[PDB]
């Protein structure tokens, strides 16, 4: 019944750990330190409530605790037990839930042979800076391709704006010279009527040749538009695995925190 | 925004053919030249077109203009025909003859807008989205206030707009300055031409340090008139004469004394002071001032003035719901990852307003929902600044192993859009790619806005019709609802709510005190800086205690700068608790501290919740009257137009700038395209000839830099470092590639000031494409900060925060600091003492060779002094183990670190570098330096230092606090300041933070 040897304090850690440990939980769940004043018999409760991570001070006088000035509980972990049976709405009906789902120090692992840190961690750290280097490979390219991407897709649009300009070329070629060939015609000037056709002809050759460019740039883009898309699946499945062994490698430093010293990390330091 | 002058090609041959369409049918081929102007391409074609059918039907060649499309993909009418044809940005080499259309004078200037805000203006005229058309209409108002307002006494208040007064914002010297003055004055020279040879002579000045200067051209017309033999009357009639006739400026660059501020409050001769340097100042002419000051109108654009019931809110007596219907563009390994789900999160800032919901999860081939998702929140009960945050998520499962969830992409909307109506019917929003190295499920701090990119994951969702418009009450009935509720002194207490005040912006607020402060928060209007705390107390999710909070900001007192600025940060989204913060800088915040600040408050413009607000009104007012912020304004604005996320927002707002800088914007279009050729360069380089020497990328260098179209332009421009600085002829004799991989480029010019001698002769910079700069930025700026705090407290550490500025993504400019080394280069002057091991004394002898004689003492105090300030700083900003090779010294024996930027990427063990080498120099080449009584007060200067910069850790943390949404992966969540708060030992009193540096500090020396 004593408080150093409980699940839910962790005692010495830093408001970003608590923090990384509460994200996304759900309501009650909660976990102890000592209040970041480091101060000796001064302590600190984050709890979930409303998707919020919520911090009441545990007060210390005449040896009783609490967590306001009528201060009344032997221990903490009297404080705390008692509002895991009934709620902490005694103390402010603005938060109505019970200390219900501990984060516990241990109740966490992964024969513990000192191999389990020099050779398992050391495998386990190895597995996860290939895996980071993947995705950093990944998310190089994969911003890479983004850009070559929206490169291409001014440019096409740039070929849409031409082609427009051409086209109405074509529409007012044939506007303005319908009825000049239609006189030639009746005049027998072959000679004039194939200059605006050898001009014409020379119109609607260069449009193909635009056409050509904007379409086998279309493919160039199409091509690359989907090992885009490769490339973000392939981060979208290298991210969890990246997660879960990175994980692994770092509560495998518990058994390293068992022996008590970094000493053996410092000798994979050197 | 063009990598040449034709797609794929960076520079046209000297002659090419042109594609010619005419208003008939007909198509000509016109041989022309890369440069051939538009009226020489218009009339030798019509010279030409009599060769082509149909000649009959073309008007005359003044009557028409050409049209092409740009590798901008604009339509672009050249109304501008004096271009060259190279300088088109042609996409592809042809031209469309057309009857000009619309104003010619308003297209020509937009078309430079363009090319200055780096996208086609016409990009804005086709957005659907009334916020944006409003947003553009509507600031209008601030650039008419803005022109009336520096055109009015024209033209000195012309020119206090173009060369505003640079003051430090106080006159009140700190002692240590006054120190160098003989008995309260200083001695100044005032310098004159003669015009037949521009000859020149100077006037030798002891003065008041506290004369304004027009009392300084008094005393300069005084001193000539010693033997003039003039009555009383006399003299006040050409002193008069002088003091309305001439101004002053700075001899070797555009700094004028316009205003009569105090002459020891210009920065220029507050430091010739600090330093013990001459001021060195010219006489001039204003009418010659004011000739350079080319009258600029500003003219009402086409889209501003024409275009072709409801319930409150809190009528509303119903929970929230919001529909999720189904997603598009996911990209997802089918197998690998097990199912998908969409998270969604109600955020008033970065609290949620309610707990997260979900939808159910789904296969990844099928991303559809249907599902309507419930949340813990009345409609009544929403604030203003409420968020919608969301992200489709992955999962990937295991017993052996916990099961796995990553954010795929995010996404945010703004519950209320700028005319405060509730959203309402469905919607669809394509979603942005999650940021590197986040791995929270959704992201409150990105932008709002639907990602613009195409085959981008789309989703939709609909929000409830509710049976009318619903919009957000008048301020009127909330004030009352506060009346409603409030019917529904102390002393430790009132102890304690200031012992609140002294904590850090980031501190633990434990329930009990952020309860105890709505409480009292009526007591709290005596002790105003509490402000931000008690907002954060308030429970937003209730209408009832927004309410009464905001009668009590209503009638705030104006807290100062340094702390109104947390209030714009994105832990305070109400446009209410905004618009208070801006009231404050537009009030308190001198033109100096927004200059200083000016990245920060550009920054925070990300997480405004609406285009139109009170802060961006304040900046882009402020950037109007006073061309020296308005310069970097722009460039931090320009800097950042790449990240599709702002560069609409941004868009906008250089849009409107530069259609009301006036003249100047022909001067940053200059700056512009010098860059733009710059970075074709740098791009050639790294791009193309990556495989070719170092000495064959030397010659095409050199050459390209030969070439008359590029000098043109690269030379006679202003220094986007600091537009005073007039860059002249370029000196290819000292331009050169540089070691690094990104080869950045080594660019030196002549200043071509009259008096240019008299500060710098010539002026170098480094120009590197391919490194993010704003590290360095943010750092520099920070140092300059620092040693702000430090000066004004007496302590005379100096530092070099030399000019770094960011144009662009990962491209900037760096100032070179002339004289100096790194102490690799400095060990490699010496010689190996120890088993290949160099000489720790060598640092000392080499200051020794550089300082001979009574000037020695000056450089060991200036090294012992810097060395402190960078030991201090580096320390707490996490920037201590530092490489010899990113250490510098002047021979003048100033420390300086660097590239900063190089650090950073590095990391992915010492408090600060403080090596036996500098102690020799400390110590002045002592044994046992550590023991000595000059080692005994270095350190005693540190310790000063770091509590100096602790009594200031409010402004810094928020500072940073700005910087958040910026994308630097250095800055991504809060708990990547938390940092500082352990370096500077904010959870701790003085006395222990104290000794925590002290441990730190012999760590430091490793052993003592
Ligand atoms: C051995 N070093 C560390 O262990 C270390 C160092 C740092 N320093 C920075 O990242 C930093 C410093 C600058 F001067 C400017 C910039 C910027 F923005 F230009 F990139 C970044 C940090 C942390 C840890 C951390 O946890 N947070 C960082 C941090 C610390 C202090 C203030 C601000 C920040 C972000």
């Amino acid at each position: 019944m004593s408080l150093q040897d409980a699940e839910w304090y962790w005692g010495d850690i830093s408001r970003e750990e608590v923090n990384e440990k509460l994200r996304d939980t759900a309501d009650g769940t909660f976990l102890v330190r000592d209040a970041s004043t480091k101060m000796h018999g001064d302590y600190t409760l984050t709890l979930r409530k409303g998707g919020n991570n919520k911090l009441i001070k545990i007060f210390h006088r005449d040896g009783k605790y609490g967590f306001s000035d009528p201060l009344t509980f032997s221990s903490v972990v009297e404080l705390i037990n008692h509002y895991r049976n009934e709620s902490l709405a005694q103390y402010n009906p603005k938060l109505d839930v019970k200390l219900l789902y501990p984060v516990s120090k241990y109740q966490q692992d992964q024969e513990d042979n000192i191999e389990a840190v020099g050779k398992k961690l050391h495998e386990y750290n190895t597995q996860f800076q290939e895996k980071s280097r993947e995705y950093d490979r990944l998310y190089e390219e994969y911003t890479r391709t983004s850009q070559e991407i929206q490169m291409k897709r001014t440019a096409i649009e740039a070929f849409n704006e031409t082609i427009k300009i051409f086209e109405e070329q074509c529409q007012t070629q044939e506007r303005y010279s319908k009825e000049y060939i239609e006189k030639f015609k009746r005049e027998g000037n072959e000679k004039e009527i194939q200059r605006i056709m050898h001009n014409y002809d020379k119109l609607k050759s260069r449009i193909s040749e635009i056409i050509d460019s904007r379409r086998r740039l279309e493919e160039d883009l199409k091509k690359q538009a989907a090992e885009y898309r490769e490339i973000d699946k392939r981060m979208n499945s290298i991210k969890p695995d990246l997660i879960q062994l990175r994980k692994t490698r770092d509560q495998y430093l518990m058994w390293l925190t068992q022996k008590g010293v970094r000493q053996k990390k410092l000798n994979e330091w050197l | 925004p063009s990598s040449g002058e034709l797609w794929g090609i960076h520079l046209m041959p000297p002659r090419i053919l042109v594609e010619c369409l005419l208003p008939n049918g007909m198509i000509v081929t016109l041989e022309c030249l890369r440069e051939a102007t538009l009226i020489t391409i218009k009339h030798e074609l019509f010279k030409e077109a009599r060769k082509y059918p149909l000649h009959q039907l073309l008007q005359d060649e003044s009557s028409y203009i050409f049209v092409s499309v740009t590798q901008e993909a604009e339509r672009e009418e050249f109304f501008d025909e004096t271009r060259r044809l190279c300088d088109l940005r042609l996409f592809q080499p042809f031209l469309k003859v057309i009857e000009p259309v619309g104003n010619r004078e308003e297209k020509i200037l937009n078309r430079e807008i363009g090319f200055a805000i780096g996208m086609p203006v016409c990009e804005f005229d086709m957005v659907k989205d009334p916020e944006v058309q409003d947003f553009r209409r509507n600031i209008l108002n601030v650039c008419k206030e803005a022109v009336d307002l520096r055109d009015l006494n024209s033209p000195h208040s012309r020119a206090m707009y173009v060369y505003p007064p640079n003051v430090e914002s106080s006159p009140e010297l700190p002692k240590h300055i006054y120190n160098k003055l003989d008995k309260g004055q200083i001695i100044v020279v005032i310098w004159v031409i003669v015009s037949p040879n521009n000859d020149k002579q100077k006037y030798t000045l002891k003065i008041n340090h506290d004369c304004v200067p027009e009392q300084v051209i008094a005393e300069a017309i005084r001193k000539k008139t010693r033997s003039m033999l003039l009555s009383s009357e006399q003299l006040k009639l050409c002193v008069l004469e002088y003091q309305g006739k001439y101004i002053l400026k700075v001899c070797g660059c555009d700094e004028y004394f316009l205003e009569k501020y105090p002459l020891s409050q210009y920065k220029y001769i507050r430091s010739c002071i600090m330093l013990g340097r001459m001021p060195n100042l010219m006489l001039m002419a204003k009418e010659s001032l004011y000739s350079q000051l080319p009258m600029d109108c500003f003219t009402m654009p086409s889209y501003s003035r024409r275009i072709s019931s409801t319930k409150s809110l809190w009528v509303i007596n119903s929970a929230l719901r919001i529909k999720i219907l189904c997603a598009t563009y996911v990209n997802v390994n089918i197998r690998d990852i097990d199912k998908i789900y969409v998270r969604t999160g109600i955020y008033h800032g970065g609290e949620p307003l309610c707990d997260n919901v979900n939808t159910q999860r789904v296969p990844c081939s099928n991303p559809r929902w249907n599902e309507w998702l419930n949340y813990d929140i009345y409609i009544p009960d929403l604030p203003r600044a409420a968020r919608l945050c969301l992200s489709i998520c992955s999962v990937k499962g295991r017993k052996g192993a916990k099961e796995e969830h990553c954010p795929l992409a995010w996404g945010n909307i703004n519950l209320f859009d700028y005319t405060d109506t509730l959203v309402s019917g469905k919607m669809a929003l394509n979603l942005w790619p999650v940021p590197h190295g986040l791995e929270d499920l959704l992201n409150p701090i990105g932008v709002t806005g639907s990602n613009p990119n195409k085959e981008t994951p789309c989703l939709e969702l609909e929000f409830d019709w509710f049976s009318s418009v619903v919009k957000f009450p008048d301020m009127s009935v909330i004030e009352e609802h506060a009346n409603w509720s409030v019917s529904r002194l102390r002393e430790n207490d009132k102890e304690q709510l200031k012992a609140i005040s002294t904590r850090d912006p980031l501190s633990e607020i434990t329930e009990q005190e952020k309860d105890f402060l709505w409480s009292h928060r009526h007591y709290c209007v005596t002790i105003p800086e509490i402000l931000p705390k008690l907002l954060l107390s308030v429970k937003w999710n209730s209408r009832d205690e927004v309410a009464q909070m905001y009668c009590l900001v209503k009638d705030w007192p104006p807290i100062k700068p340094e702390q109104a600025m947390e209030l714009l940060d994105c832990n305070y989204p109400d446009p209410m608790v905004r618009g208070f913060a801006v009231r404050c800088l537009e009030k308190y915040l001198t033109d100096d501290k927004l200059s200083q600040y000016l990245i920060q408050l550009v920054q925070v413009l990300k997480y405004e919740q609406y285009l139109d607000n009170l802060l961006v009104r304040f900046l882009l007012k402020k950037a109007l009257t006073n061309q020296r912020i308005g310069h970097f304004f722009f460039w931090h604005l320009k800097s950042e137009m790449h990240n599709k996320t702002v560069s609409q927002r941004f868009g906008l707002l250089l849009e409107s700038y530069c259609r009301a800088c006036g003249m100047y914007l022909k001067h940053l279009n200059r700056q512009v395209e010098a860059m733009e050729k710059l970075i074709n360069l740098t791009d050639i380089l790294k791009q193309e000839k990556k495989d070719e020497t170092q000495k064959v990328q030397m010659k095409f260098l050199v050459e390209q830099m030969r070439r008359p179209d590029f000098m043109d332009a690269l030379q006679g421009f202003l220094s986007p470092l600091n537009p005073a600085h007039q860059l002249g002829n370029l000196r290819l004799e000292e331009c050169r590639i540089m070691s690094s991989a990104k080869r950045p480029l080594w660019l030196n010019w002549e200043n071509p000031d009259i008096m240019s001698e008299l500060l710098f002769q010539n002026n170098e910079i480094i120009f590197k494409n391919g490194d993010d700069l704003r590290q360095d930025m943010l750092t520099l700026q920070i140092i300059r900060i620092m040693e702000n705090i430090w000066q004004n407290q007496g302590l005379d550490l100096r530092m070099l925060p030399y000019g770094c500025l960011s144009i662009g993504d990962c491209v900037g400019l760096i100032e070179v600091v002339r004289n100096s080394h790194t102490i690799m280069q400095i060990q490699c002057k010496g010689g190996l003492k120890g088993a290949l091991q160099f000489n720790s004394h060598t640092l000392h002898q080499w200051l020794k060779d550089k300082n001979k004689g009574e000037i020695y003492d000056a450089a060991i105090d200036l090294f012992t002094r810097s060395c402190a300030g960078y030991c201090v700083a580096t320390f707490i900003l996490g920037i201590g183990d530092r490489h010899n090779s990113n250490i510098m010294v002047k021979d003048d024996g100033q420390l300086f670190h660097i590239d900063f930027g190089h650090f950073l990427d590095h990391k992915k063990r010492v408090p600060f570098v403080l090596t036996q080498d500098f102690l020799i120099v400390i110590s002045k080449g002592a044994q046992e330096c550590t023991k000595t009584r000059e080692f005994e007060r270095f350190q005693e200067m540190c310790y000063k230092a770091y509590l100096a910069i602790r009594q200031h850790a409010n402004l810094f943390i928020n500072l940073f606090s700005m910087m958040l949404g910026s994308g630097m992966p250095e800055l991504q969540s809060f708990d990547d300041i938390a940092y500082i708060r352990k370096t500077l030992a904010l959870d701790k009193t003085e006395q222990e933070a104290l000794e925590y540096f002290m441990k730190q500090m012999n760590d430091a020396r490793h052993g003592g």
